[PDB]
């Protein structure tokens, strides 16, 4: 049942937009990033109000459990 | 766009303005979407909509700095509409507010500006005061211009500048 709608933005200023059945874990959603051109180590994804890293928090949550559900705007930013 | 009556905020920061999940539902809003906000006299802002707990779907919730860029005050009108087309900034121009920066000697840009900024993709419209914690002060700040105009989302290649003498009081 739960599903949780990310928006990223990509650095050029597009936005990429997926679903994802929120039970899934976060690497589910670093692969979808990477199968775009944003692999995990060239770019991180950032939540705002509160600012978190979401590629540094634990690959094996779910976004349920990162609450991120049921929506969720998130910025690539490349890491430097 | 709809009207709602302007509520306290429950959020602190100056760049959200919260709504019930309800009348987000409702205004086909996304969570973390840019809104154009309008008040009084023509005046104008750019925020992020949050989700709130209260009950009230006919009232918005922002603080006192976004009330006063829309010369709004606790129980008066506004209109918010989804503004989706908002582009990453090239460059800023802000210039701190006399009053506020009378005392204050570190540098302005190291101290507020980047720390306030900082992947924090906060969008910006030209002519907006905005109020920065630093250290054991809090200095207000004029978006003087940015580009493109008359707003942006302040990105992490976008040029912040603070170079000029502060602004006078109106």
């Amino acid at each position: 049942e739960p599903v949780s709608k990310l928006r990223i933005r990509t650095p050029s200023g597009e936005f990429l937009e997926r679903r994802f059945l929120a039970s899934n874990k976060l690497q589910i959603v670093f692969d979808f990033v990477a199968s775009k051109g944003f692999p995990w180590d060239e770019y991180k994804l950032l939540s705002t109000f509160p600012r978190r890293d979401v590629t540094q928090l634990d690959p094996n949550k779910s976004l349920l459990e990162v609450k991120l559900f049921p929506q969720e705007t998130l910025f690539l930013e490349a890491k430097e | 766009p709809n009207r709602l009556i302007v509520d306290e905020a429950i959020n602190e920061d100056n760049s959200v303005v919260s709504l019930s999940q309800p009348k987000m539902d409702e205004l086909q809003l996304f969570r973390g979407d840019t809104v154009l906000l309008k008040g009084k006299k023509r005046r104008e802002a750019v925020c992020i909509v949050l989700s709130d707990d209260t009950c009230s779907d006919e009232k918005i919730r922002m603080n006192r700095v976004v009330r006063n860029n829309l010369r709004v005050r606790l129980g008066d009108v506004i209109s918010i509409q989804p503004c989706p087309d908002v582009k990453y900034g090239k460059r800023i121009h802000v210039l701190p507010i006399d009053d506020t920066v009378e005392g204050i000697t570190g540098n302005l840009f190291e101290v507020y500006l980047k720390p306030y900024f900082l992947e924090a993709y906060r969008p910006i419209r030209k002519g907006d005061i905005f109020l920065v914690r630093g250290g054991m002060r809090a200095v207000e700040f004029k978006v003087v211009e940015t580009d493109p105009s008359p707003y942006c989302i302040v990105a992490p290649d976008t040029v912040i500048h603070c170079e000029g003498e502060p602004i006078k009081r109106e």
